[PDB]
């Protein structure tokens, strides 16, 4: 039985529902819309789109990866929101394959709607895909390879994976200039996350080739007059203190006098209290200073009387980066001039960068945090460059965390397809057709890659199925041309953890969305 | 519902009561024109014709 | 019995139930029309 | 008499009364019950729906579905209220009870067209519920659960997760839930308050990561991010006041009549600061647990004192930390001493790698009282689904604190109670057998919808299972829940609550008895 | 880059056009796919601007007749169904669902960036091979009376499965057979008469051993006659105006007018005697007649029948052995209609005149005393289709095998051709073959059986070479219709496949849908 509209109006204005295959049609139309919106961009020869806002200065940003794309657009069907949320989750995890998981989910739902059009019990499909995905996970982990035993091979694999990521986005156009550079940045991590420690600077103009990673550190603030103009070998102390007004922690105090002479006396007393505080800080004998909060005019004049360099208010990230790179401390108590560690560096001096000024910090004590210089023909280039390189940095950090990798895109996919097919040989009954549909769904991905490349698909897929059926598990589609070749020599190494996670998440999201039976929209919240 | 849309329906002694409603009503008006002795009632048309009847 | 035709089509069920429900409605409406003591309709 | 205004504003005034009102009731309620059909118990699907503000939330926890609807008719709101009641009572059958009510009112509308007063139907339903619950209490088997045996509870939770997507892993959740209940339960009082558990979830990860932490989780990082990040076994203290100098909660005007007053105050400020530092350093506790934050001077001093601490920590999380650590609450340094301190098992900082969140866990070596549950999954929909499912599981275990809190479910209870109802009703005079038989039919409604949801050929399934469980009497012959044959439930062992089904029966019977009585209506 | 169309004029020159056409085509296909096989269920065409006129129908011809659309491809398919129903009968359903499946194939193929001309050529060759194979399998009969009669019985019985009347198939199919027997090998369709009289049962219906008329009789005509000498006429008989005009009566006294009136009465009596000179016991008038001729005829006392129908008088002239006359100078050069008895019969609540023992029985009259007007209308539609099929199978004696038998035969032949064919076309043809496989599949879907199992068994049987293998619709098994008796018209299936082929050819060769700006309404 299924009937919820004939008897009476059980809904207020704008409230509706759909029980039968209509709900499935709506959800699947939304899902296929998502897929075609995203499958037109997947692959190392994937494509690119433009996101345009409705009014209000028409926000322009170029992007290849579909994460921000699904963020910006207003998705309507609940399944569409579910898809954009799985995209955001996969994006926050690692990146560079969010597009892949979205396309894979949509394509799975394509075979799902086909098979349910062949009148199949959904629970059967769910169980079949669960077992098949478990088997595929086991096989792929069996195919996982560890590395990092040496430096040259591991570093080469890092350039490989970096460039492979750069293929999916536009950075491919100069990927070499990026690759090794990017590697060095991940070297400076030395076992800690928080990519915010890595700094990126953009200025319109220059060129992508002109972009480079600083051989030191950079800061963007301004300096006072009575401070010097060129310094070297500075000793650095960090602070987060209130030196603008000397607000006493007790609120309620007030001066109750009559003669203004007492006011002059107490103001001289305050000025000398500030002078003695400056003496307390300067007792540490530092050569350079930074405070997280504002350096007031009287403090600035006292520093100029000392005549040493002092850096004014800044952020939390900047002070953390400086503490990392110089090994100082963020000090807010100065009764211990020798019980503190001073930041270390060798050269601090401004550099007129085109139409901008940035101070050069060479010879820093610790080369942990780094500043990246970006230049481009349009600001959209800078935006997508920063997005893509952030993605690449995330992937590089993730593969530094675990050195378990697999072979290139599709080849690992295609051998998992082979294993699932072998199970299909072992799989009897009705679940067999569901799981083999699962299998060809997996096999569809390299077809889409070939289509995005611009080469014949059927010949390549059949030939490479033959190749992977003979045990030649290292051959695959050529990246350089539409031919077939081993990626071990070609140099395409694929991070096992990222895409095993991708497979797991895609399976979970697909089964969740397939477990649906009823869409009931509530009211539109009448204005 | 009963599939009698684009219309109105009623039932019960209520409508039977309403069957009294008009009927007893028209009684009161003529309630002064009985048999041997009665009183005449005045009628005015839309045109304004002056008419009497008993 | 094994898996098979899930009967993913149930819209005909909605139409059939709607028609038969309307049929009981219309039949119920005039259930006071016949009998040696039956009532009528105006 | 010409019609005249008796009732204020009869122009916009709409009245319905009589059998037609009951017709409206039954049709709306049947529509709702059939709307809420396809999520029954151990095996079903999930209905997805969006609310006014545009939020996607899907589950078979039927109370949420009914709650998030902008429905129009009153009886449906009453249904939503009943669903909320049953959910806050047990947490399962959130759709079972409403489908049962729909079945009861199906029977009521059938017998209504036979020309009988609704009092008869309500009385029949009440008597039948009496008999059904009495036999349901006769048939449930006592479960001897102790502190060292958990397998029956593991299978209980495993079966409970049926039709709930969390049955992906289907095993570890039962274990972690049982462990959490054991750790936090107040055995003598038989009491478990769920405010003691910080049910948390973070997107990403996998359902394999569903874990129980025998301690507390905190979502604030170091006051000094450069300070060393992790400490092993430690001693904590909980101060309910900031590190600012003591100013009273009365408006105060401190005059400064002299410059030496200025010097005295600027010296007393620091003197208080380092005095507080010395006070807290003397007690030897590694950690300080505050609520209102404080000034950077304390941060740098603790940097020079190497004594970890946190700040702005919220009320309930402060209380949970205090509960887990075993100490007491120290309002101010006067109460500060080495005695009331809380010992730490180990404390560590994580950032979830790629994320920029920071989150401290406290895992205790010694006995704890407040545990934490963390979730990893696919999206916020996954996170909320896991949260609500595990919460319902905790409700199930809390009900299961006692023995005999389980009877074989999966629909077999429906056949058994229907059989008992029919057997009792048959030996009765007239005018009642009809209503009691109607209740019986409402009882076997549940297995019919069960077989439909599974996609099994329904009518033959119920016929064969009924014959099997009639010829030989047992509470374990229910229809295939795992759909693999072996309908003897002494093999599959659907292990679900007793009071859940009893409360569903009671709620449905009382609610249908209530609705049967509203015969005259008035709307504007 | 510049607007060029009128307000309301649209042009989609991308794949969106084919998308719209395809979704409309699928919307057509699913609506009718429930009206196929012996398991079909009927539909309702409900109206709101037609003053609530409804018709229930199973043969999708009326369904596509009563629905319009803006997408021109759906109207193209509606006209295709028009053509199909113009040829024989049922199969519009078949050809339309088949076109839906082939366009779904085209969808799947375009999903691989293929130039459609390859598909076109491959389907040309596949259709040629399939038609050749089916012709080589064309089973023919009619060399024996019993064999041909049983073939007609099998065709009729199989055809009534697709419509409602199956409930009394033995009381209907066989009956319809005798009707086409009465055609005596004449090619006319318009001799069978269709009669609808609500009340009674479809089993209460019957085929009378004669003919019936539904017109009023004259003022004084006998109720019953025996051995009727019958004549049919079409003249004035309405005071028989002289047909000459521009002639006027212009006198100065009314005695001449009186004599003119008397003379016209005499002239009309002269016409009556001219007719009576031939000598008849029954007269027929296709049109009305006046009071004075009626009095003259009553003086003669013969049967005069007034205001008949052109088609009906043609039929009755074919039937009773006479031909219509308009001049009566020749009692010698006319052939007279003949019947045994002409009596009165009351059917339903309408009055009919009964021809019993007619000298000949060429035309036919099928009375339907059904139970509702809508069931009567669909019954008359169904019998029209069935008699069209009967006439077509009498025309060409060659027959074929249904239940997918011939269908899987051509499917396997195309399979082998694709196997021996290189290039994309092969799999396309294979998919084309797969397309054909969907047709019996949907039939089983109407039954709701183990679909894939049955399809696999049929493909295995046809690969083995069992060329009479089919689907048992009584239980859901696989058997031989030669035992069962499931035979169809070779012409029917042949033209179904050919028309489907050409419809696919024309539909696939579209690239840009341009809807002109609406005039107004």
């Amino acid at each position: 039985a299924s009937l919820s509209l004939a008897p009476v109006n059980i809904f207020k204005a704008g409230a509706d529902e759909e029980r039968a295959e209509t709900a499935r049609l709506t959800s699947f139309i939304g899902a296929i819309a998502i897929g075609d919106l995203v499958k037109s961009t997947l692959g190392p020869k994937g494509m690119d789109k433009i996101l345009l806002s409705s009014g209000r200065d028409a926000s322009l940003m170029v992007t290849n990866d579909g994460a921000t794309i699904l963020k910006n657009i207003g998705v309507d069907n609940p399944a569409a929101k579910v898809l954009v949320d799985m995209s955001r989750v996969q994006d926050d995890e690692v990146g560079d394959g969010t597009t892949s998981v979205t396309v894979l989910a949509a394509e799975l739902l394509r075979e799902a709607e086909s098979l349910i059009a062949k009148k199949i019990h959904p629970q059967t499909i769910i169980a079949g895909w669960r077992e098949a995905t478990k088997a595929a996970r086991e096989a792929l982990l069996s195919s996982a390879v560890d590395h990092g035993s040496d430096e040259v091979k591991f570093r080469q694999d890092l350039m490989n994976i970096a460039g492979t990521t750069l293929s999916s986005k536009l950075l491919t156009h100069h990927k070499d200039h990026f690759t090794k550079l990017a590697v060095e940045a991940v070297l400076r991590l030395k076992g800690s996350g928080n990519l915010e420690a890595i700094h990126i600077i953009k200025k319109l103009g220059g060129s992508l080739a002109d972009s480079y990673l600083d051989e030191g550190f950079l800061l963007d603030k301004k300096i006072g007059v009575n401070q010097p103009k060129r310094i070297e070998n500075a000793k650095i102390l960090i602070a987060n203190t209130g030196m603008d007004t000397d607000k006493i922690k007790i609120f309620g105090s007030r001066v109750r006098v009559d003669s203004t002479a007492k006011v002059a006396e107490i103001e001289h007393a305050e000025k000398e209290k500030m002078k003695e505080k400056v003496e307390r800080i300067l007792k540490h004998g530092i050569n350079c200073f930074i405070n997280r909060q504002l350096i007031y005019n009287y403090p600035e004049q006292l520093f100029g009387a000392a005549g040493v360099m002092a850096i004014e208010h800044a952020d939390f990230a900047g002070v953390e980066r400086l503490a990392l790179v110089t090994g100082g401390e963020i000090a807010s108590t100065f009764d211990h001039p020798e019980l503190v560690k001073l930041g270390s560096c060798k050269l601090i001096e401004e550099v007129m960068i085109g139409e901008d000024k940035l101070i050069h910090f060479s010879g820093v004590a610790l080369g942990e945090a780094c500043t990246i210089v970006l230049r481009g023909a349009t600001q959209q280039i800078l935006d997508e460059a920063e997005r893509s390189l952030h993605d690449a940095l995330c992937v590089l950090a993730q593969t530094v965390k675990d050195s378990r990798t697999v072979y290139g895109g599709g080849c690992s996919e295609m051998l998992m397809a082979h294993a699932v097919t072998q199970l299909a040989n072992r799989t009897p009954g009705k679940e067999a057709v569901a799981m083999e549909s699962y299998a060809k769904a997996l096999r569809m991905l390299p077809t889409i890659i070939a289509d995005n490349a611009g080469y014949d698909s059927a010949d390549l897929v059949a030939q490479l199925r033959a190749a992977h059926s003979e045990g030649n598990t290292t051959a695959g589609l050529d990246m350089r041309e539409g031919t077939i070749g081993d990626m071990a020599i070609l140099g395409i190494t694929e991070s096992f953890q990222v895409k095993r996670q991708v497979l797991l998440s895609a399976a979970e999201a697909a089964e969740v969305i397939l477990r649906v039976d009823n869409i009931i929209k509530a009211a539109p919240r009448k204005r | 519902g009963p599939l009698s849309v684009f219309g109105d329906r009623s039932t019960g002694e209520t409508i039977r009561s309403q069957n009294v409603m008009a009927a007893a009503s028209i009684a009161n008006i003529v309630k002064s024109s009985l048999g041997p002795v009665g009183l005449d009632k005045m009628l005015v048309d839309d045109i304004g014709d002056v008419t009497i009847t008993n | 019995r094994g898996k098979g035709a899930y009967q993913d089509r149930d819209k005909p069920a909605q139409i059939r139930f709607s028609n038969i429900s309307a049929a009981k409605a219309v039949a119920d409406a005039i259930r006071t029309s016949l009998g040696p003591k039956g009532m009528d309709k105006m | 008499g010409r019609p005249f205004l008796i009732i204020k504003d009869q122009d916009r005034k709409s009245r319905l009364m009589g059998l037609e009102a009951l017709k409206s009731h039954i049709m709306a309620a049947k529509a709702v019950a059939n709307t809420m059909r396809t999520s029954l118990g151990p095996n079903g699907l999930d209905k997805m729906m969006v609310d006014k503000d545009g939020d996607v939330t899907v589950t078979n926890d039927g109370a949420t579905i009914l709650s998030m609807m902008d429905v129009d008719h009153q009886i449906a709101k009453l249904m939503v209220e009943l669903s909320k009641s049953q959910d806050d009572e047990i947490g399962d059958g959130t759709t079972g009870v409403v489908v049962l009510a729909g079945a009861l009112l199906e029977e009521a509308e059938q017998l209504l067209d036979r020309g009988i007063h609704p009092i008869r139907i309500a009385d029949g339903y009440e008597q039948a519920a009496r008999v059904a619950i009495e036999h349901l209490d006769k048939i449930s088997d006592s479960v001897l659960v102790d502190i060292k045996d958990t397998e029956p509870l593991i299978q209980t939770a495993k079966t409970t997760l049926g039709s709930k997507v969390v049955n992906s892993c289907h095993r570890q959740m039962a274990e972690i839930a049982v462990n959490a209940v054991l750790t936090v339960a107040d055995m003598e009082r038989r009491d478990v308050d769920f405010e003691l558990i910080k049910v948390e979830g973070k997107v990403g990860g996998r359902l394999e990561d569903t874990k129980l932490i025998k301690g507390v989780i905190v979502d604030k990082d170091f006051s000094h991010p450069q300070m060393p990040k992790k400490v092993e076994d430690a001693k904590i203290a909980i101060l309910t006041c900031p590190f600012e100098p003591p100013k009273p909660k009365t408006k105060h005007k401190l005059d400064v009549t002299s410059v030496e007053d200025y010097k005295a105050l600027q010296k007393y400020e620091k003197e208080k600061f380092e005095e507080m530092i010395q006070q807290i350093k003397e007690t030897g506790a590694n950690l300080a647990i505050c609520q209102w934050g404080f000034d950077d001077e304390a941060n740098h001093l603790l940097l020079q004192n190497n004594l970890p601490a946190v700040r702005w920590v919220g009320g309930p999380e402060i209380e949970l930390i205090a509960i887990a650590t075993g100490g007491r609450i120290v309002p101010r340094f006067s109460e500060l001493t080495a005695e009331k301190l809380g010992f730490a098992g180990l404390v560590q900082e994580i950032s979830f790698g790629t994320t920029k969140d920071k989150m401290l866990v406290i895992e205790q070596c010694k006995n704890s009282r407040a545990v934490t549950i963390f979730i990893r999954g696919g999206n916020k929909m996954i996170i909320e689904e896991a949260k609500r499912s595990l919460h319902d599981a905790l409700c199930v275990i809390r009900n299961l604190i006692r023995d005999n809190r389980v009877v074989y479910g999966g629909g077999a209870a429906e056949i058994s109670c229907a059989l008992a109802v029919s057997q009792e009703a048959d030996k009765c005079p007239t005018l009642e057998q009809y209503a009691m038989r109607a209740f019986a039919d409402a009882l076997e409604v549940i297995p019919m919808a069960l077989s439909e949801n599974s996609g099994m050929n329904p009518i033959q399934t119920m016929t064969e299972v009924r014959a099997r469980q009639v010829k030989e009497m047992n509470p374990a012959l229910g229809i295939d829940c795992l759909h693999k044959g072996t309908n003897d439930m002494k093999q599959q062992h659907v292990i679900e609550t007793l009071i859940g089904k009893k409360q569903q029966i009671s709620l449905a019977t009382q609610m249908v008895r209530m609705i049967l009585k509203i015969d005259d209506i008035r709307k504007p």
